[PDB]
RNA sequence: ACCGUGAGGGAAAGGUGAAAAGAACCCCGGGAGGGGAGUGAAAUAGAGCCUGAAACCGUGGGCUUACAAGCAGUCACGGCCCCGCAAGGGGUUGUGGCGUGCCUAUUGAAGCAUGAGCCGGCGACUCACGGUCGUGGGCGAGCUUAAGCCGUUGAGGCGGAG
RNA sequence: CAGGUGGAGCCUGGGAGUGAGGGCGCGAGCGAUAACGUCCGCGUCCGAGCGCGGGAACAACCGAGACCGCCAGCUAAGGCC
RNA sequence: GGGGGAUGACCCCAGGCGGUAGGGGAGCGUUCCCGAUGCCGAUGAAGGCCGACCCGCGAGGGCGGCUGGAGGUAAGGGAAG
C-alpha cells in the first residue's frame, strides 16, 4: 500500500499559520516565514517571562525610593531599616501601599528609621 | 493584585534659578523631575512628569577649564561639515542651549524621551511666561 | 432592493479597468453616465456597458426607478489569463499574459424621501 | 521507467539545476525509490507450533463449553432449510458464529450459505478459523482425525 | 553597463504605496449653453455646439 | 480595612469579600483556611515583626483549577534544536471573609 | 501534438445531474456576458460545471498610522471596537522594556559565506539472500525440513534428501 | 592502608560518532623576548552553554551550568550623578 | 532511588533532568489488512472553513458551528510507496 501525503501537510501548515495570525506581511501568510517568526516569538516569550519578573521589581523599587524620599531617605537605608526592624515582610510588590496607603507607608518609614541606631 | 497605575494626572509646574548651580549637577535633577521619578506613581511608559521652567540660565557656572576647553560639535551632512563650538562661544551667542543640551542628553531616547524635553522650558536671565503655578524649587 | 450587472472574461487588464471603476464608485447614475463618456480610457467603454445593463436590470427586472439609483458597489475581479509566447533576442522567448477582467456594477436607490 | 537515458541539459552554465535522465526519482514522473516489488510473505512455522496451536485453540473453545461433538446430523441431504432445522434442535440459533467441521459434503453445502456459519473439511482444520468463530462444532469422524493430527 | 536587477521582491505594501498617485481625475464638465447634456468646457458640444460660428451640425 | 497576607511564596492585599487566586494548596473545596500568616493591619500603627501573632484572615477554598495554557517553547538556531511543552499552572480560588485582629 | 535533417526524443489533457430536465420567453448588449423567468433536492451543480485548499488579486467593515529607525516579534500598561449579566475574553496598536532571520557549511555566521520569489503537490535508509548480536516463543541431546506430493469459499497436511 | 555509594569503577557484549578544532592561562621550540602566527606540553572554556548576568556593543575575559510556572526573597560578577 | 505492600500508572519523601555528532527509550499520525455478512451514515461519510471550548508534555485527539454530498470504518492487533 502507498501512503501519499494527502491531508497531513496542509493541516500542520494550517496549525502554524493560525499561530502566526496578526504578524506582519508574509510572516502571517507564508508557512515558512510564519514558522521562522514563531521560533523567535517562542524564545522571546520564555525570556521575557523571566524578565517580566525583573521588569516589575525594578518598577516597585523606583516607586518606594520615590515615596520615602519624601520622608527624607534612601531606598538604600529604608530597606536596611526594615531589615533590622524585623519587618521583612515584602513588598517590594505591595508599593501600592506607598501610593494608596500613604500613612501606613509613613508608619513603615518610622519603624524603619528607628532600628539598630 | 495588579500594580497600581495612574489615571490622567495634573501637570504640575516647577521653577528653578540656575544662577550659580553647577551644570550637569543641575541637569541630573531637572531630568529626574522631567521623568517624575520623584512621584511614587512613577510610570515608565506614560510620562506624568513636572514641567520645568529654568531662568537665569546665562548664569550657570562650571568648574575646571571647561569654559574654553569644552567643545560642542555639529556634523552637517557635507564634506568637512563638522562644526566645533566652545562653551564660551555658545553662552555668548545662545546662552542656555548648554543646559538644554545637558538635560536633553540626560533624558531617554525614543518617542517619549523627546516629549519630556518639550516639557523643559529654558530662559536666559530672569523671568519667563507667568501662566502656570510654578512653585519655586531650590 | 439592488440591481447588478457582471461582465465576465472582458479581455482587458484589471488594473487598467479598475482605475475607471473607482472613478464611478458611489456616484449617482446621472454623473456616472456622464463621467464615463468623457473619461478617456478603453475601460470607460466596458464599464459603461456594465453600468448600463445594471441600470436596465434595475428598472425592468427589479422595479427600481431609474431616476433614483446610484452606484452602490462596483468592482473588477481578475479572470483567467491568456498566455502568449513572445519571441526574444538570442532565441529567448518570454511569455506575455493577456489578462482578463470580470467587471461588476451594483446599483441601489438614493434614499430620496 | 519508459524514458530515455539522455542527459537533460549540459550541467554547467545553463543556470538551471543539475540533471541526468528524467527517469530520476527526483523528477515528477520518474522512477520510484525503494517501493514495493513482487515478493513472498510466506515463512515456515515450526510444525510443532502448529500442532500446539491447533490443540490449544480447540482447548480454548472447550474450556469455554463452546465446543460440541455430534453424531450423524440428520440435517444431511444438503439443504440449508434442513440444516437450519437441526441447528435449532441442536441449540444453534445463529446468535453466535459457528465453525462446522465435518467430512460430509452434503451437510457442509447445507450450512455454507449461512451468514453465521463457516464450514470445513476436517483435514483442513486451522486455528485462524477456530478463533474467528464463537463456537466450534464437529462430528465424530472429524474429532478423530483432529486427534490423530495432534501427537 | 552590467545588469542592474532588483535585489528584493517588493512588498505589497510598497507597490501599493507606489501607486498612491495613480488614481484618476473625473473629467471636468459643465452644462451645455443650449442643449440639456453635459460638455467639457471650451468645446463645441456633441449636440449643436455654438452660436456665431457654424458648429458641426447635430442640428 | 485591608490585610497583607502570605500564601505560597507570595504576598497579597486582601479585604473582606475578595475573590483571590492563589497558588494551589491542600484543602477540599468549601473547607476553610485561616492562613495564620498575616503581615499588616489596615489600621496603620498595627504593623511589624515577620508576622503579627494572634492575627489571621479567614477565607474558604472556592475550588481549585488550572490556568489558561502557556506554550513554553525553545529553539536554538543552527543546531536543529526545538522543544515544545504546554504548561497549565494549578491554582486554588479563595473568597476572603474575616480579618481577625 | 510538438522537437529533431535523421537515428531519435516525446507531453499535457479524467468527474454537471438521479435525469438534460443543457435554461422557452422578456430585458441590457454588436456579440460576449449578465438580470429576470423556468428546471432542479441543490444552479457560488450552469456546461471555464463534484469537492473546491494555498500562494495570488479585489470590495466592504473594525482597530491603527504622516517627528520616527527597523529580523518586525515579544513582555507590560493604556486607548478604541466586539463578545459577554458579571468577572472575563477576542481584535487592533500608542508608549515603555527586551531583541543579530531559517538552513547549510565551519575553529567561528545577522553575517558582506551556501541555498531558498511565494504556495500547492512529488521528493531520499528499502528489499532479497547470507551473517552477527539481541529479543519473543516452540522443542531440547537434539532442533529443523528443501524441492516436491496430496488437499483447499484466502485449509492445511505430508515430504528427513539435507 | 584508610576515607570517598558516585550518571563512580571493573568484566563481557550490541550501536555509534570523531580522527579540520579554536581561544585563553601557564611552560618551552620555531619566529623578530612579530602576528587573531606556527608547533608541542598541562589546564580551562567555546565547540555542543551565538541560553542568562557583567564587560557600551563582542564564541570562548569576570559571574553562573537555563525541567516548567509566579506582578515573591537573598546574592555573584559588576555596579549605586 | 527509598519507602508505603495498592504490586506499579498512586501516594508520600530525596535527588537528577544545558546540549552538536551520536547511543537508548517511549508516543503521535498517514495508507493498507484482520476485527466486518459487523458498526457509524442523507436526522448527512470523507474532505473543506471557523473556534476564545475540552483532553494530551508534545506529535496529536475531541467537541460545536458552517460547507460538503456517499462514504467512513472502534476496541485490539498486523503490514508499509
Ligand atoms: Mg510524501
Ligand atoms: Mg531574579
Ligand atoms: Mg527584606
Ligand atoms: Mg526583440
Ligand atoms: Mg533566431
Ligand atoms: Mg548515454
Ligand atoms: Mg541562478
Ligand atoms: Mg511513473
Ligand atoms: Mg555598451
Ligand atoms: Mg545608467
Ligand atoms: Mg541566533
Ligand atoms: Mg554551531
Ligand atoms: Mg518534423
Ligand atoms: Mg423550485
Ligand atoms: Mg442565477
Ligand atoms: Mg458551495
Ligand atoms: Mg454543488
Ligand atoms: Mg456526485
Ligand atoms: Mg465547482
Ligand atoms: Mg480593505
Ligand atoms: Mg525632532
Ligand atoms: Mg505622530
Ligand atoms: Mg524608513
Ligand atoms: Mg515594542
Ligand atoms: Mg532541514
Ligand atoms: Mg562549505
Ligand atoms: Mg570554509
Ligand atoms: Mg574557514
Ligand atoms: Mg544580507
Ligand atoms: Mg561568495
Ligand atoms: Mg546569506
Ligand atoms: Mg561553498
Ligand atoms: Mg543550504
Ligand atoms: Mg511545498
Ligand atoms: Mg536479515
Ligand atoms: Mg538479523
Ligand atoms: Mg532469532
Ligand atoms: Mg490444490
Ligand atoms: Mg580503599
Ligand atoms: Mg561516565
Ligand atoms: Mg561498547
Ligand atoms: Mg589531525
Ligand atoms: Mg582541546
Ligand atoms: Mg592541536
Ligand atoms: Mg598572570
Ligand atoms: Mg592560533
Ligand atoms: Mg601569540
Ligand atoms: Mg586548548
Ligand atoms: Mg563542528
Ligand atoms: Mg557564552
Ligand atoms: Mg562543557
Ligand atoms: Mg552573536
Ligand atoms: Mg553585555
Ligand atoms: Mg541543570
Ligand atoms: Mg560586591
Ligand atoms: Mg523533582
Ligand atoms: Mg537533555
Ligand atoms: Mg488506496
Ligand atoms: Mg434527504
Ligand atoms: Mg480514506
Ligand atoms: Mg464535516
Ligand atoms: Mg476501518
Ligand atoms: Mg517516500
Amino acid at each position: 500500500p502507498r501512503a501519499k501525503t494527502g491531508v497531513v501537510r496542509r493541516r500542520k501548515h494550517k496549525k502554524i499559520l493560525k499561530l502566526a495570525k496578526g504578524y506582519w506581511g508574509l510572516r502571517s501568510k507564508s508557512f515558512r516565514k510564519a514558522r521562522e517568526t514563531l521560533f523567535a516569538a517562542g524564545n522571546y516569550a520564555y525570556a521575557h517571562r523571566k524578565r517580566r519578573k525583573r521588569d516589575f521589581r525594578r518598577l516597585w523599587i523606583v516607586r518606594i525610593n520615590a515615596a520615602c524620599r519624601q520622608h527624607g531617605l534612601n531606598y538604600s537605608t529604608f530597606i536596611h531599616g526594615l531589615k533590622k526592624a524585623g519587618i521583612e515582610v515584602d513588598r517590594k510588590n505591595l508599593a501600592d501601599l506607598a501610593v494608596r496607603e500613604p500613612q501606613v507607608f509613613a508608619e513603615l518609614v518610622e519603624r524603619a528609621k528607628a532600628a539598630q541606631g | 493584585m495588579k500594580t497600581y497605575v495612574p489615571k490622567q494626572v495634573e501637570p504640575r509646574w516647577v521653577l528653578i534659578d540656575a544662577e550659580g548651580k553647577t551644570l550637569g549637577r543641575l541637569a541630573t535633577k531637572i531630568a529626574t523631575l522631567l521623568r517624575g521619578k520623584h512621584r511614587p506613581d512613577w510610570t515608565p511608559n506614560v510620562a506624568m512628569g513636572d514641567f520645568v521652567v529654568v531662568v537665569n540660565a546665562d548664569k550657570i557656572r562650571v568648574t575646571g577649564k571647561k569654559l574654553e576647553q569644552k567643545i560642542y560639535t555639529r556634523y552637517s551632512g557635507y564634506p568637512g561639515g563638522l562644526k566645533k563650538i566652545p562653551l564660551e562661544k555658545m553662552l555668548a551667542t545662545h546662552p542656555e542651549r548648554v543646559l538644554e543640551h545637558a538635560v536633553k542628553g540626560m533624558l531617554p531616547k525614543g518617542p517619549l524621551g523627546r516629549r519630556l524635553f518639550k516639557r523643559l522650558k529654558v530662559y536666559a536671565g530672569p523671568d519667563h511666561p507667568h501662566q502656570a503655578q510654578r512653585p519655586e524649587k531650590l | 432592493m439592488e440591481a447588478k450587472a457582471i461582465a465576465r472574461y472582458v479581455r482587458i487588464s484589471p488594473r487598467k479597468v479598475r482605475l475607471v471603476v473607482d472613478l464611478i464608485r458611489g456616484k449617482s447614475l446621472e454623473e456616472a453616465r456622464n463621467i464615463l463618456r468623457y473619461t478617456n480610457k478603453r475601460g470607460a467603454y466596458f464599464v459603461a456597458k456594465v453600468l448600463e445593463s445594471a441600470a436596465a436590470n434595475a428598472v425592468n427586472n427589479h422595479d427600481m426607478l431609474e431616476d433614483r439609483l446610484y452606484v452602490k458597489a462596483a468592482y473588477v475581479d481578475e479572470g483567467p489569463a491568456l498566455k502568449r509566447v513572445l519571441p526574444r533576442a538570442r532565441g529567448r522567448a518570454d511569455i506575455i499574459k493577456k489578462r482578463t477582467s470580470h467587471i461588476t456594477v451594483i446599483l441601489g436607490e438614493k434614499h430620496g424621501k | 521507467v519508459a524514458y530515455s537515458g539522455r542527459k537533460i541539459w549540459p550541467q554547467k552554465h545553463t543556470g538551471r539545476a543539475r540533471h541526468g535522465d528524467i527517469g530520476a526519482p527526483i523528477f515528477v514522473g520518474g522512477g520510484v525509490v525503494f517501493g514495493p516489488k513482487p515478493r513472498d510473505y510466506s515463512y515456515t512455522l515450526p510444525k510443532k507450533v502448529r500442532k500446539k496451536g491447533l490443540a490449544m485453540a480447540v482447548a480454548d473453545r472447550a474450556r469455554e463449553g463452546k465446543l460440541l461433538l455430534v453424531e450423524a446430523f440428520a440435517g444431511v441431504n444438503g439443504k440449508t432449510k434442513e440444516f437450519l432445522a437441526w441447528a435449532k434442535e441442536a441449540g444453534l440459533d445463529g446468535s453466535e458464529s459457528v465453525l462446522l467441521v465435518t467430512g460430509n459434503e452434503l451437510v457442509r453445502r447445507a450450512a455454507r450459505n449461512l451468514p453465521w456459519v463457516v464450514t470445513l473439511a476436517p483435514e483442513g482444520l486451522n486455528v485462524y478459523d477456530i478463533v474467528r468463530t464463537e463456537r466450534l462444532v464437529m462430528d465424530l469422524d472429524a474429532w478423530e482425525v483432529f486427534q490423530n493430527r495432534i501427537g | 553597463a552590467k545588469h542592474p536587477v532588483p535585489k528584493k521582491k517588493t512588498s505589497k505594501a510598497r507597490r501599493d504605496a507606489r501607486r498612491s498617485h495613480h488614481a484618476l481625475t473625473p473629467p471636468t464638465l459643465v452644462p451645455c449653453p443650449e442643449c440639456k447634456a453635459m460638455k467639457p468646457p471650451h468645446t463645441v458640444c456633441p449636440e449643436c455646439g455654438y452660436y456665431a460660428g457654424r458648429k458641426v451640425l447635430e442640428v | 480595612m485591608f490585610a497583607i497576607v502570605k500564601t505560597g511564596g507570595k504576598q497579597y492585599r486582601v479585604e473582606p469579600g475578595l475573590k483571590l487566586r492563589v497558588e494551589k494548596l491542600d484543602a477540599e473545596p468549601g473547607a476553610t483556611v485561616e492562613l495564620p500568616v498575616l503581615l499588616l493591619g489596615g489600621e496603620k500603627t498595627v504593623v511589624g515583626t515577620p508576622v503579627v501573632e494572634g492575627a489571621s484572615v479567614v477565607a474558604e477554598v472556592l475550588g481549585h483549577g488550572r490556568g489558561k495554557k502557556i506554550l513554553v517553547s525553545k529553539f536554538k538556531a543552527k543546531v536543529q534544536y526545538r522543544r515544545k511543552k504546554g504548561h497549565r499552572q494549578p491554582y486554588t480560588e479563595l473568597l476572603i471573609k474575616e480579618i481577625r485582629g
